[PDB]
């Protein structure tokens, strides 16, 4: 069925299962033409597939050019989405294939199901949840990638760093949705409050900084308040 | 003219004949239904008075023999019989002619509706859909499931319509994902017409014999037929243009003769909308848009 919350913790258990995520695929500025219409010019985006379980993110870097002289791009979008999430299963050994797919926008089941056709046995799942995930091209090193690439690419990232050696991959869930979530609501304090300790870094491979537990706890609070704060001036409560 | 000869009416029912109906009371002096034009399939129904539930109902063609009714009480229903005996059944239908006990087949002389809501549908193609070949006239009714429905259980008792599945491998070719998912033509004109059903007479019967299975007997299964075949056509980009000539016309009938107060659970809110205003054909259908909207403007 759906995902929600009240089975939740199913994404922790033991079937491999992927989060796709389009909502940065296709990326557009807008603009003002010399005749004072307007147009879009398109940037690299990136399809956002995560398996909640390992920290695994297959990064799949839209390149530009795949637009080129194609017409209804937010549809074309979607079923890009779908056919590199499928040719990402295709590419992968048996037993690392998903057993479930979880779409973040319902708007890719049916290009999904389509190109999965040949995987009868997967699932593609909607979910009820309003995961943050589109905030991804807010975590600086997965930005540059995108931005910096010239051609069609897949980059592997692990998105709990090194956390799954101290906490459970619910825990680890957890902390990337309230991280991400926090980059989501309010970019620059979110990023003021994970930088501001110039004393802490980040490691070479990893995205976020090297945090010791307890300032992992400090920090996670910090995040809660910027997340409550933004809401009561959102709605005025 | 033929005629379909009643062997009696012990039980109070409501018979129909194509798109007649006439109530026959308990042992009421009934002997059958004459004038009946030859030329065309024909299907007689029934709903008896203390059972709502199911209709049922034969569909038959009399050039392919003679035929009659007889109640069975011991599992209570109208049966359609064939008599191999010519002179017996002359004689039969003879007597009750000059006995003035049947009813005759009400046509206006001015009225195609039975000719425009059966032009495509051939008695051959019935009995393969409705497989029981002991019988030149095929049984249906309110329950029966079709094969499609099946797979997601008794196969003796099946409607064996074509299926047709939009997100099926039949349906879309390996590289072709969203072209053939957003403009179904390929699916239309290559699968079903050239392949499986060789000509769109035979595509539009199935479509035709579909819709009178919802109508006559409100079989869920043929009404999911009837919209499926109607919306492969809707959604495809590239159809002859013949083709959308004659479903315009098929549909306006069809719409014209459905009952008002069931036009609820026959008639599907997302295909007509789609394929009236929205779909590849949403300009091939005038007259079918312009009955739907006189007639149906609240379900768009
Ligand atoms: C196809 O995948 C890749 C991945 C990367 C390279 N990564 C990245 C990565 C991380 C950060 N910035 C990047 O900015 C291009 C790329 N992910 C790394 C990684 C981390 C954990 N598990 C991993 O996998 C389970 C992978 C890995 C790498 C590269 C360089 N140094 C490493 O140090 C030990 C490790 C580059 C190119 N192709």
């Amino acid at each position: 069925g759906a995902m929600n919350s009240s089975n939740y913790a199913e994404l922790f258990n033991n079937d491999i299962k992927l989060f796709v995520d389009d909502t940065n695929v296709y990326r557009v500025t807008v603009h003002k033409t010399f005749e004072g219409n307007v147009a879009t010019k398109a940037i690299n985006g990136c399809i956002f597939t995560l398996n909640p379980k390992t920290g695994h993110l297959f990064l799949k870097i839209i390149h530009t050019s795949v637009w080129a002289g194609q017409k209804r791009l937010s549809q074309l979008a979607k079923w890009k989405t779908a056919e590199e999430v499928s040719a990402l299963v295709r590419s992968l050994p048996k037993e690392e294939q998903p057993k479930q797919i979880i779409v973040t926008r319902k708007a890719m089941l049916d290009p999904l199901e389509v190109h999965m056709l040949d995987f009868p046995n997967i699932a593609i799942r909607p979910t009820e949840l309003r995961l943050p995930f589109s905030a991804a091209m807010s975590i600086d090193k997965l930005s540059d990638v995108v931005m910096k690439a010239t051609e069609p690419q897949m980059v592997l990232f692990n998105i709990y760093d090194d956390w799954l050696d101290r906490i459970s991959s619910y825990t680890a869930f957890s902390r990337l949705t309230l991280l991400l979530r926090a980059l989501k609501t309010n970019e620059e304090s979110a990023k003021m409050i994970l930088l501001s300790d110039p004393t802490i870094t980040i490691k070479s491979y990893h995205l976020w900084p090297s945090f010791t537990d307890e300032q992992w706890i400090t920090i996670e609070s910090q995040m809660r308040d910027l997340i409550l704060t933004e809401y009561g001036r959102k709605y005025n409560v | 003219m033929n005629t379909v000869p009643f062997t009696s009416a012990p039980i109070e029912v409501t018979i129909g004949i194509d798109q007649y109906s006439f109530n026959v009371k308990e042992n009421q002096p009934f002997h059958g239904i004459k004038d009946i034009p030859i030329g065309h399939v024909h299907v007689i129904h029934f709903q008896h008075a203390d059972n709502s539930s199911m209709r049922y109902g034969y569909w038959f063609d009399c050039r392919m023999g003679n035929f009659y009714i007889q109640y069975d009480p011991k599992d209570g229903l109208y049966k359609m019989m064939e008599e191999r005996d010519g002179a017996k059944f002359e004689n039969i239908v003879h007597n009750f002619k000059e006995r003035q006990m049947m009813v005759s087949y009400p046509k206006i002389d001015e009225d195609d509706t039975w000719y425009n809501l059966t032009e495509f549908v051939q008695m051959d193609k019935i009995r393969k859909i409705v497989r029981k070949d002991e019988n030149q006239f095929s049984y249906v009714d309110s329950s029966m499931t079709t094969v499609q429905e099946n797979e997601l259980s008794d196969p003796a008792h099946s409607l064996n319509y074509t299926v047709i599945n939009f997100k099926s491998r039949e349906a879309i070719r390996p590289g072709h994902e969203m072209e053939d998912f957003l403009d179904k033509s390929y699916y239309l004109n290559t699968v079903m017409l050239q392949g499986i059903f060789k000509n769109s007479s035979n595509y539009f019967g199935e479509l035709q014999f579909a819709f009178l299975n919802a109508m006559f007997f409100g079989n869920y299964g043929s009404s999911l037929q009837w919209h499926a075949m109607i919306e492969l056509i809707c959604s495809s980009a590239t159809v002859p243009k013949h083709m959308l000539d004659k479903l315009d016309e098929i549909l306006y009938y069809q719409i014209k003769t459905l009952p008002e107060q069931y036009s609820d659970i026959l008639l599907n809110e997302r295909v007509w909308n789609i394929c009236l205003y929205s779909s590849f054909q949403k300009n091939s259908l005038h007259n079918t848009e312009k009955i739907m909207e006189n007639k149906y403007p609240e379900l768009l």
